[PDB]
RNA sequence: CAGCCACCCGAGAUUGAGCAAUAACAGGUCUGUGAUGCCCUUAGAUGUCCGGGGCUGCACGCGCGCUACACUGACUGGCUCAGCGUGUGCCUACCCUACGCCGGCAGGCGCGGGUAACCCGUUGAACCCCAUUCGUGAUGGGGAUCGGGGAUUGCAAUUAUUCCCCAUGAACGAGGAAUUCCCAGUAAGUGCGGGUCAUAAGCUUGCGUUGAUUAAGUCCCUGCCCUUUGUACACACCGCCCGU
């Protein structure tokens, strides 16, 4: 078995998104019992998709000149919130992972686009790769801002923002960020 | 009574004469394995000493 | 009105007591000298101090002793009189009181200067 | 019997000496369910358990360790224990099924078996650190 | 001991008024030489348990945390350990409390002016005592 | 800047929070400073005061994140 | 075709640096030098024998950087993993440094261990491994702002300069415009070492330890002037030049 943590069952997730497992897995063999296996990834192209995700996300809440250098802790608050996710929603934090991804997943942005002209912006198709490393660095500010200075502890400002994120809530602060890059794009045809 | 008074004062710590050991030079002393040269001397003399650059 | 003393005692009741409660009394001055011992040229200056305090002139005070030298004392016997003292390129003139035990002489030496006064003006913009 | 060949981390190593013994891996007069960080037993089990905690019929298996940081020594000291697993398994029995392992935990990972040739390098001067520069002065 | 309704906000030094809203350990910080690890250590062997709040502050608690800061030598403690060793000016060896007779002893920069010494006339200023070298830099003071 | 809370010990650490806790499904002590008012200070005092009475399930403890759940 | 992009094996399918052209600067160094050009210096010798102050000053402007603004956390302490090195010696005491007694703080004598992978050393180390009051504050993030005392190298710690104990919580709620630096064991966090050195690091130079989403692109607004082009410039645009 390969059950993450040795806790969560990994046969059991749904992408829904058609054409996409390769570029959001968690079911792919890559997936591990933990997801702690030292950066290997980042240092070629596509390569990173091959990353488990669970590896993506505790690197990710994993920033700030504060706690870079310190991975293990990130392990452990992630073992944190995901026994908590267990327990909050009553199902396997895999699939309210799968479902933030596929809602927070920004499709439609603004870019500048011209040889000539500085004037205005155009639309764009943002990528699955860009597209989930923006939706979770998203996830992550507001997991930080969420417990930054505030009585809130981590593992639950992070799980709020998941949660409400996962099913397409508009009061995460992701989700307002995902509607708030698609207005612009409204905005910036 | 200099005769007998001459080098009254022991100064050990200072390396007014304990300065580089080629000329009436100082500022940049280093004691790396007792050198007791400034760095122009030996970085100009460094092919005698034995230190090569390959790094 | 105000009362000062020196925690219970005077230089009469130092120069009584003997240096094992006044180590106690010390800071943390002038106390490593002993065990390090004292050098030569330095058999003088107590002599000269102690020569001038023999005689002094009615209301006037006692004679200006010029010292070119940093001396190291152990003793309040120099309380009571007056020292030249050195600034850089005169002999600047102190009355010694109770401050003076509990310091060193050389505390009384303060010489520090600037090089004129100015403001940003002409030359200097940003 | 000694048919240790390294397994290797960074600057740290771990030696598995493997004979036929009790089945308990030990790791300098520790069990592997117990390692100082206290997190990265799960990283130590994930082999075994795996290709299999059944495999395990009488083997004593005890690495002994030596170098820098603590999750430097893992993904070598597990590195250690499958290396010894791959030399027991080739001395005399079978293939079949040691190819079969090998193909299971390949596509688990690839940490097992090759070693990372990664290594820390050197910091140029003119800097802080070996590629970060100071701030330009404007 | 223990009981659940003694929490009063101010503690007795010159009948003025402090805070009580701070826990055990730290809640007799307010006075000026108490506090840090010297209530600390008091609380730690006053042979009390300090699972104790505010709440939970008895007058028995606080008539022997006086009577043990009135003198350090209840559980020998020597006199460095509070702020003022051997006094200035008096050969006394304690601290006092309230405002007007320890606060008198500070008063340092006449007496060294009149001896022409430096530390006097650093403090009178109101300059650095730790020796800060000052040229041009600092953000402070006048903006 | 303005330190001032609840010290007092009266009818809010044993009613409405013993009675209000056991009754909810995620326990935590900033859960339960948060949903019944209560200091997180004394909301975890209080709980390892209530498992030393042994009246929970508890699956980790950490600084920040003590992992319980309702067994009675 | 030269080559570029993917893939299986393989330790490794771009490991990092010193060498680096022709030719040149009026860029810094005469305060690096027993390498040196008329002026003050012709013994009235800007330290020179002895040596007692000096780049050791206060109103402020984005000069490399420093600990932080906190709950991914300082914090009782549990467990335990480092790598380059540096080390008793010519007007060179002072270098590391295994125990008994004492002394919180530095340190006294001894039996010894070290020219060295033999001695500290198994750098038991150090960051982290989260059982302690902590809860949004002036207390425990923030020693940044007081006076006393033991004292080791230091005749000479006067701006407790540097070895600590008590008290001192000012300011900072991650901070405008302009804006450094960063692609893999990298940035970043983290401590040890060498340089200066009374025993000395907020600096620099090495080392480890922990350790990413950062994109495998374009030339914007940054420089680098390569090709075409114009020239009345060639001292080369800081050029040339017209007129009152």
């Amino acid at each position: 078995d390969i059950k993450l943590f040795g806790k969560w069952s990994t046969d059991d997730v749904q992408i829904n998104d058609i054409s996409l497992q390769d570029y959001i897995a968690v079911k792919e063999k890559y997936a591990k019992y933990l997801p702690h296996s030292a950066g290997r990834y980042a240092a070629k192209r596509f390569r990173k998709a091959q990353c488990p995700i669970v590896e993506r996300l505790t690197n990710s809440m994993m920033m700030h000149g504060r706690n870079n250098g310190k991975k293990l802790m990130t392990v452990r608050i992630v073992k944190h919130a995901f026994e908590i996710i267990h327990l909050l929603t009553g199902e396997n934090p895999l699939q309210v992972l799968v479902n933030a991804i596929i809602n927070s997943g920004p499709r439609e942005d603004s870019t500048r686009i011209g040889r000539a002209g500085t004037v205005r912006r155009q639309a764009v198709d943002v990528s699955p790769l860009r597209r989930v490393n923006q939706a979770i660095w998203l996830l992550c500010t507001g997991a930080r801002e969420a417990a930054f200075r505030n009585i809130k502890t981590i593992a639950e400002c992070l799980a709020d923002e998941l949660i409400n994120a996962a099913k397409g809530s508009s009061n995460s602060y992701a989700i307002k960020k995902k509607d708030e890059l698609e207005r612009v794009a409204k905005s910036n045809r | 009574g200099h005769q007998q008074l001459y080098w009254s004062h022991p100064r050990k710590f200072g390396q007014g004469s304990r300065s580089c050991r080629v000329c009436s030079n100082r500022h940049g002393l280093i004691r790396k394995y007792g050198l007791n040269m400034c760095r122009q001397c030996f970085r100009q003399y460094a092919k005698d000493i034995g230190f090569i650059k390959l790094d | 009105f105000r009362k000062f003393t020196y925690r219970g005692v005077d230089l009469d009741q130092l120069l009584d007591m003997s240096y094992e409660q006044l180590m106690q009394l010390y800071s943390a001055r002038q106390r490593r000298r002993l065990n390090r011992g004292l050098r030569r040229k330095q058999h003088s200056l107590l002599k000269r101090l102690r020569k001038a305090k023999k005689e002094a002139p009615p209301m006037e005070k006692p004679e200006v002793v010029k010292t070119h030298l940093r001396d190291m004392i152990i003793l309040p016997e120099m309380v009571g009189s007056m020292v030249g003292v050195y600034n850089g390129k005169t002999f600047n003139q102190v009355e010694i009181k109770p401050e003076m035990i509990g310091h060193y002489l050389g505390e009384f030496s303060i010489t520090y200067k600037p090089v004129k006064h100015g403001r940003p003006g002409i030359g200097a913009t940003h | 019997q000694s048919v240790q060949v390294f397994g290797r981390k960074k600057t740290a190593t771990a030696v598995a000496h493997c004979k036929r013994g009790n089945g308990l891996i030990k790791v300098n007069g520790r069990p592997l369910e117990m390692i100082e960080p206290r997190t990265l037993q799960y990283k130590l089990l994930e082999p075994v358990l795996l290709l299999g905690k059944e495999r395990f019929a009488g083997v004593d298996i005890r690495v002994r360790v030596k170098g820098g940081g603590h999750v430097a020594q893992i993904y070598a000291i597990r590195q250690s224990i499958s290396k010894a697993l791959v030399a027991y398994y080739q001395k005399y029995v079978d293939e079949a099924s040691k190819k079969e392992i090998k193909d299971i935990l390949i596509q688990y990972d690839r940490t097992l078996l090759v070693a990372d040739p990664r290594r820390c390098e050197s910091k140029k001067f003119g800097g802080p650190g070996a590629r970060a520069r100071y701030q330009k002065s404007y | 001991l223990v009981i659940p309704e003694k929490f009063q906000h101010i503690l007795r030094v010159l009948n003025t008024n402090i805070d009580g809203r701070r826990k055990i350990a730290f809640a007799i910080t307010a006075i000026k030489g108490v506090g840090r690890r010297y209530a600390h250590v008091v609380l730690r062997k006053a042979d009390i348990d300090l699972t104790k709040r505010a709440g939970e502050l008895t007058e028995d608690e606080v008539e022997r945390v006086i009577t043990i800061m009135q003198n350090p030598r209840q559980y020998k403690i020597p006199d460095w350990f509070l702020n003022r060793q051997k006094d200035v000016k008096d050969g006394k060896y304690s601290q006092v409390l309230a405002n007007g007779l320890d606060n008198k002893l500070r008063e340092d920069l006449e007496r060294l002016k009149k001896i022409r010494a430096h530390r006097g006339l650093r403090h009178f200023w109101g300059l650095r005592v730790r020796g800060q070298h000052t040229k041009t830099t600092g953000r402070r003071g006048r903006t | 800047d303005k330190l001032n809370n609840l010290v007092l010990f009266d009818k809010a650490t044993y009613d409405k929070l013993c009675k209000e806790v056991p009754n909810y499904k995620l326990i935590t002590p900033a859960v339960v400073s948060e949903r019944l008012k209560i200091r997180g200070s004394l909301a975890r005092a209080a709980l390892q005061e209530l498992l030393s009475k042994g009246l929970i399930k508890l699956v980790s403890k950490h600084r920040a994140q003590v992992i319980y759940t309702r067994n009675t």
